[PDB]
DNA sequence: AAAAAAAAAAAAAAAAAAAAAAAAA
DNA sequence: TTTTTTTTTTTTTTTTTTTTTTTTT
């Protein structure tokens, strides 16, 4: 470290107020934001780069709100001088505050430590007059929000820029956009980043985007490609597994930093890896990356299950298999819930109840079971007592009809009807369209059935009627 | 695929009756979003949509209130017309229109549904065949991929029969019978049991017809036995009068042939002259027409029998869907997962004057089955309703992206919304990667659209609002715009 | 003046069935406001209410579903039992417990109401006198001063039972028939419609029973002619010839003798021993029951017309307070006002099998009143069933001010919630002079809970949220947590 | 007259800010008055402005309220400009519920100009878990200090807040909008105490300010006057949108009382038609005089209460056309108060153009409302309120009579058949009185037997007319 | 353009059930 | 105290009328 060296502790997808209403979760994400905040003033930390998603609610509760600009008072606010200096028009950067300048270059406010920052997809300028969180914060005069988008149509990234000792940074910001539209602008080339023209290539060109980054959907994804080649590292922000470790991009030659969420949010299988904020070192044109855990967060463990890939003790018909899968599980959770507690040694400040995820395919036919009589078991052991499991997996009435007539004809005795003779009444009715198919065949029936017995000469007795019909039926059903 | 497209809604309900008030409506993907005022007309889009698709009205009106009434405009008559222009399941575009009038008859209201018109371009040409309402059904039917029954219940769902799955027994089993494509074997059905039920009048007609004939019968043999009975009296007064060759016997056999003449003619008489053949002819119809009957009565419950087995094996299918969408989408510890179980009826017979029908959906709390139907909260109704829906449109419509929730956050508590917001948002995601997806959300609460923006965000929504001269406009308006409108 | 006060509930809907889990309620002045996931008990302590102020259960639900379902509960039977206190119009302390068991057994469960209790101070009395259903609905009834269909329709309504405003012709004149107290009248004419109709079947029967007398009468009076006759001939040649054909006149004499001695028989037999007698009876009762008939249903037709007259006589002023309720409350320049139109029929017969009811909620439009059903929207309903229910309580409930309001702003853009929360607060302020107002707001809106507490300020709020075992708690929280529970 | 011994303190109440901030006529409505008091504020270099609650309408100010909000104290609450007074008070008690319990200005890092001491009002009272109101967030960010909140709801002691500018010693007392009732129950209770300062309790001003009901006809929930404390010497009261500035003793208090009242017509009351003002406090050592100074911003509100039972001569009850003369009349008023708004506008530049009018109605002698949807159609481009302009409001029947005049009306119109006349209105009135499911059957029956019987002994020939002619005579000699 | 015949639905009606009241024991 | 019998209410399937649709005239 020396007076050229740009230290900044790049911070990214610190959601605030995710789960404040839940009574265990709750104050979790104020505890991380604590911490992100106490490393930045004991490494003594030229500035805070946050990625953007500061607040998880659009329109942040008073209860987050406020505890994020207590914190922001008690940190970022200090008698310590800022020893770099802004070279770009902050009229330009900053202009859609009516104050268009950086906090600590108004004289009203005793800024130690800024924080530039971006806004996310979470908090993003919406309403008549496009207001942000962050705005507040900048109203409030304690985040210098930049990178914002000031229009629909083209996205002129105009740069903010920084110098400390011979160290130049030309800090790029481009705030989170539809991804759609944004790779619509990419592929029709609607994006143009603005560089310094007084000593083009001895600037440290820094880029911070908030986008997707995996494969989510055929434009709901920013791909690498798009970049332009002139950055140097790229943060990136709307991804929150955790990749603080810059990688090389072989095909143009620029870093790219994922610092990932400090919370989290989502139950995937990419949170469980250990959260850790950057602290970033640059001296001249080159970039070192120290990163630092975060002791504050729950661990997150999950593991998945495939009951159709283990063709061992899931026998499909099996039909006592609903307690060989429960305890199953049952061991799968009690062994995350031990590694929980025996990875918690030496962190005195990581909440004692983890976050155990159990997802299960039962692809192959079993059944799930009771998730809501399986969490009852772990209620205070673990952080999330509803989501504990997941269960997930990846004919004609003309033969029935048929199938159920035929049952019928030779399991019951017909009296006066001929044997299949519904039967494909009720199918020309169906697919014939004759609407009188079930009448005419009855008529008809009935018809015969009397010209015959009249013409037998038949006594008017009940019983001698119905041999006689019974015989006309058994007889005359063969020819 | 079979994607919407734009709409042109003229002089339905509230919408202006000129061409000037002739409002156009585009549909976005993935998600549509209409907010606006209460009235206003943002369901009638949707019932424009339904009706231009099947032909059919919302529940609970016909086309009488469907029309602008003609006493609101002050008009003799009000012509509406929507117009409808989509791509079918190939990809063709189609610009399907239906036409209709509600002429003011005296104090009633006449309508009357004019020949639609369908236009496929072709070549650079846009046919327009002026096709009637079955021709203008069946092509949509053909070219949207799905039944009448989907879109009428599942897709294009009104606001007021939204909560169907949660309906009686018989309506619940006409809902998922017409969705299941075997309303032609019930249609058989109920005309077996309407044959035995005449059969069956006939049946006791004829047996007081029997009465009354056994009767004449009874008397036509007395009289025909007593005749016989004279006839042998006569010849033994003949014979006497032989045997005496004796003017009182003679006498006495004169009084016997005028006896055998009047009774003879007594015979005449067309009440019994022909008893014998028709007494006996009407009872062999009486017995030939209760054996039928008894017939009828078995093959009835032969075909019902198989009518609900076939309905228990189609829903058993979904019913895998719904026990997982509500596992995912239910934040309440109450109920473990809802299914639709149908029972058919073992005592059923066609001689019953009124059917007991066991369709209805569970809500399985613990080990033990109970009724959802009546016991379950309103809001567990509401979200029942919509995993109902969202299953069976992941069943049955798999070449209609589209699904249209009015106001599906009607009933629903903060988390219950989250969740539903988050299922909703998983349903774009994994519905949309290779085909086209729909989701028209009408709405009034701002936390909702929140959460469904957040994922495959929205960028521009409608605003359908009334205008000074009291008609409906569909405007477009930016997200920037949006909190203006919801609450 | 009566006021609840507290109430506690065991056994019912999901509330736990030993006396451990037994939750009470202590309804707040002049705001109570409920809140709670879905499921909880919200709408079950309504509908506990409304049990013990009418003994009416929820709509779509017996008492076999009312009760905490024993197979859930792992019991044979199970005993629920709710305990209003209150105070009455003369206000004096009332406390009511009844009881019911729903003792499932086999397949089919079961219920039974116990008796109830009438616990009430007199110089310290506390009297817990047991008393059977009827006596203690009377004593409800009279103590809170408001009749049954009041309590059951305007006070307390059940969530799924709103909007009954917007329901059928029928359904609505038997539900303003009950809250104008004419149910007994109503009943009678069904009485002279039932007699009429009984009268017509008689009549019918008549016509056939007629025919054949008439047959047997023609049949009898043939046959007495005929004997005659034979007897005139018998005598006539008897003293004729009596005065060889001597003989000769003695066999004819034994002739004619055994014809009228066989006719005479035949006179004998029951279908001819008197049939002008029977045939003069049966047509006396035709003809008498006819014109009884036809007094019937002139009868019916002016009491019907005189029950319609009463109707509107009580509607005009209903509709008076309705009017400005809707034009106070409603923010929309689209419907000017709604009212409650009823007519009686023209052509209204006794023997009509279909009677057609025209009472029917009329939105006026512009210059024309069209019917609110099936035109209006969902938001455009709930608001006027809210108005109507609102002006209903002004009317009929001013010995009772409770009004539990079951999720008002259902469907309600943001502009009609605002209106409505500042028509309640209006409500609340000025009808809580000199009597003790009590709304009970059950909601799941933060921002109607934050409209309705700057004015009539809630210190409290009941907070109905489930256990370990889903036993629905009922807790109360003072107002520093309500953004927990409320969307 | 000012020197280094005058309190020059702007009163301000019920700024409401983000009323109506979705209309587009008076969306901004409250930020140009907010902006006018504080420009007052800041070119009458007042010592601070006091705030007599209900600084924003919503409980949860949206982001453009709170930004504009922000922005607005950013711009002229902030400056280089020194303070003039010093709290001579523990801030830790006054300024209790915070992280920072100093006041603004006496934070190293912010430069406050004019402080401004509010009060928390009903419509931003503090709710939730950590009881926040957004002037916690304005406190938060270091622009107002929020003073006078109440501790629990057991008891409240009002700790005053003691600052003097040379010999001039004022102590700020400051109570919160407690619920109405709750405070009727502690002061009937004498559960209330105003702790006076520790030394030299004679040289105080003992400034009192609160934000409660007053005089009204809801005498459960309001504080009457007196029933307070003693020796105060100046009461502001907010919740008052009626503006009654001027302090005016009363028969027997010894204390002024002042009602700021509202910077905006947040209801349609005749109350709030009067003009809205700005206190301007001047206070030097124990002598009052508040000048009050007109708010131009503030949109014009014309209120006219009419009643058609009183104007007899033109509402003529019982006419064919009152309706028509109804509307007109209220036509001509609505004109007239329009024209004498246009004619008072000229007078100043800074009025919105379009003001709030509205006349009740008190029809109640019989009149039919006019079609206010017509009237009112007439004005959407006129009125800043297009919706309210009209409002109306105002201030035996029994069954059986009615089924007898039905009944006997039908009996003298239709002659009847066989029913003896009026028997059966009887039956029908025994049915319902008596509850007995006979009467109608059973009259029927009576009859049906009387009738029948006579036919038969009177030996009457079985044919069609006889038989009705005979039924006719006998029904004819019951009278 | 007209007649009349039929298909559809919705709203009133009726069957069936299930509990309460009674009325015998 | 139990049992059986009839009464009354309700949920929900059924029927009726009317209006639009279709076919012929
Ligand atoms: N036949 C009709 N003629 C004129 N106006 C109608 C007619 N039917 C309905 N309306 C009105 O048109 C509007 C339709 O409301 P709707 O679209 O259902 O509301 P929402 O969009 O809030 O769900 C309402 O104002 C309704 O009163
Ligand atoms: N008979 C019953 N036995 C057990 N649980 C029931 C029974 N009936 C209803 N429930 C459950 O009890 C709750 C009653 O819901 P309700 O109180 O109406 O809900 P809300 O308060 O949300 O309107 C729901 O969770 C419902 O599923
Ligand atoms: F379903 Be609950 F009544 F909101
Ligand atoms: F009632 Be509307 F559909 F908002
Ligand atoms: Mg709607
Ligand atoms: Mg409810
Ligand atoms: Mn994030
Ligand atoms: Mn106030």
């Amino acid at each position: 470290d020396d007076e050229n060296t740009f230290k900044i502790l790049v911070a990214t997808d610190i959601h605030l107020g995710f789960m404040e209403k839940d009574a265990v979760r709750g104050n979790d994400t104020f505890v991380t934001l604590d911490e992100i905040l106490r490393l930045a003033q004991e490494n003594e930390v030229d500035f805070i780069l946050l990625g953007g998603d500061l607040f998880h609610e659009n329109k942040p509760s008073r209860k987050t709100l406020h505890t994020c600009l207590e914190l922001l008072r008690k940190y970022c606010m200090g008698d310590r001088p800022v020893q770099f200096e802004i070279l770009s028009d902050q009229s330009v950067n900053f202009g859609f505050s009516k104050f268009p300048w950086v906090n600590y270059q108004d004289g009203n406010l005793n800024i130690s430590i800024p924080v530039f920052s971006i806004h996310g997809n979470h908090d993003d300028p919406t309403g008549a007059d496009a207001l942000c969180a962050l705005d507040i914060l900048s109203c409030a005069g304690f985040v210098n929000h930049f990178g914002r988008s000031m229009s629909v149509e083209k996205i002129d990234i105009s740069p903010v820029l920084l110098q400390k000792g011979s160290t130049k940074i030309a800090l790029y910001g481009l705030g989170s956009i539809p991804d759609e539209r944004l790779y619509r602008m990419f592929v029709n080339k609607k994006v143009t980043m603005l560089r310094p023209k007084e000593d083009e290539n001895s600037w440290f060109n820094l880029f911070v985007i908030h986008q997707n980054r995996s494969k989510h959907g055929s434009t709901n994804f920013i791909p690498e490609q798009f970049l332009d080649d002139f950055i140097d590292l790229v943060i990136w922000g709307h991804e929150h597994e955790c990749k603080i470790a810059p990688t090389k991009n072989e095909q143009q030659l620029f870093y790219i930093s994922q610092p990932g969420s400090s919370v989290v949010t989502s139950l995937s299988p990419g949170e469980a890896v250990k959260k850790h904020v950057g602290l970033l070192r640059i001296k001249g044109r080159k970039m070192n990356m120290h990163k630092i855990p975060l002791h504050t967060v729950r661990q997150f463990f999950m593991e998945d299950i495939v009951l159709a890939n283990h063709p061992d003790i899931f026998n499909p018909d099996n039909p006592k298999v609903t307690q060989a899968i429960q305890s199953f599980c049952l061991e799968k959770i009690e062994e995350m819930l031990e590694n929980a507690e025996r990875e918690r040694l030496g962190n005195s400040h990581q909440p004692e109840k983890p976050l155990v995820r159990l997802r299960v395919d039962y692809s192959g036919g079993f059944e799930p079971f009771s998730v809501l009589r399986f969490s009852q078991k772990f209620v205070d052991r673990v952080a999330n007592p509803k989501d504990i499991i997941h269960f997930f997996r990846h004919l004609r009435v003309e033969d029935l009809v048929k199938q159920y007539f035929q049952t019928a004809e030779k399991n019951v005795q017909l009296s006066l009807l001929t044997e299949r003779g519904m039967g494909e009444a009720v199918q020309e009715f169906v697919d014939k369209e004759e609407k009188d198919a079930i009448e005419e065949l009855v008529k008809y029936q009935l018809e015969k059935t009397q010209r015959f017995l009249k013409e037998r000469h038949i006594d008017a007795l009940e019983d001698k009627i119905d041999e006689e019909v019974r015989r006309f039926r058994e007889t005359r059903q063969k020819n | 695929m079979s994607r919407i497209e734009k709409m042109s809604i003229l002089g339905v309900r509230s919408f202006g009756i000129e061409d000037k008030d002739k409002q156009i409506i585009t549909f976005f993907s993935p998600l549509t979003i209409l907010v606006g005022p209460n009235g206003a007309g943002k369901t009638t889009i949707i019932e424009c949509l339904k009706y231009i698709c099947t032909g059919d009205f919302p529940p609970g009106t016909k086309g009488n209130t469907f029309v602008h009434d003609p006493k609101v405009a002050q008009e003799t008559d009000v012509r509406a017309q929507i117009r409808l222009q989509f791509r079918d399941v190939n990809g063709e575009l189609i610009a399907v229109q239906r036409s209709m009038v509600c002429t003011q008859k005296s104090k009633k209201t006449e309508f009357k549904t004019l020949e639609g018109v369908i236009t496929r371009t072709k070549h650079g040409e846009k046919v327009s065949l002026s096709s009637k309402c079955a021709e203008i059904d069946r092509e949509m039917i053909s070219s949207l991929g799905v039944s009448k029954a989907v879109l009428n219940n599942v897709i294009f769902c009104h606001q007021e029969d939204s909560n169907w799955p949660l309906s009686e027994g018989k309506a619940l089993k006409q809902k998922f019978d017409e969705i299941f494509s075997a309303t032609r074997y019930i249609k058989a059905l109920e005309t077996l049991r309407q044959v035995r039920q005449t059969q069956g009048q006939k049946v006791k007609e004829y047996q007081m017809e029997l009465k009354y004939l056994k009767q004449y019968k009874e008397k036509a043999c007395e009289i025909r036995d007593q005749i016989t009975s004279k006839e042998a009296q006569l010849t033994s007064s003949k014979e006497i009068v032989k045997s005496y060759e004796h003017n009182l016997a003679l006498g006495r056999q004169k009084g016997y042939e005028e006896e055998i003449i009047h009774f003879k003619k007594e015979l005449r008489e067309p009440q019994f002259r022909d008893a014998e053949e028709k007494y006996r002819e009407m009872m062999i119809v009486m017995r030939t027409t209760e054996l039928v009957n008894k017939d009828l009565d078995i093959y009835y419950k032969t075909l019902d029998q198989a009518i609900m087995k076939f309905h228990s094996m189609k829903m058993e299918e979904i019913n895998k869907i719904i026990r997982d969408l509500w596992r995912s989408t239910y934040r309440g510890q109450d109920i473990e997962y809802i299914e639709i179980r149908s029972d058919a009826d073992e005592n059923v017979s066609a001689s019953d004057k009124r059917r007991n029908y066991n369709y209805r959906v569970v809500m399985l709390k613990g080990d033990t089955a109970l009724d959802m139907r009546g016991r379950c909260s309103a809001g567990q109704k509401v979200l029942a309703s919509l995993i109902i829906r969202l299953a069976l449109a992941e069943t049955f419509c798999l070449n209609c992206g589209i699904i249209a929730l009015d106001e599906p956050t009607t009933n629903l508590d903060r988390e219950n919304i989250e969740s539903l917001a988050h299922a909703l948002v998983e349903i774009i995601k994994s519905r949309s990667q290779q085909r086209n997806f729909q989701l028209l959300v009408i709405t009034h609460d701002e936390d909702f659209v929140e959460l469904l923006g957040r994922s495959e965000y929205v960028e521009k929504f409608y605003r359908i609002k009334k205008n000074i001269d009291q008609c409906s406009e569909i405007v477009k308006c930016s997200v920037s715009s949006l909190g203006f409108n919801v609450h």
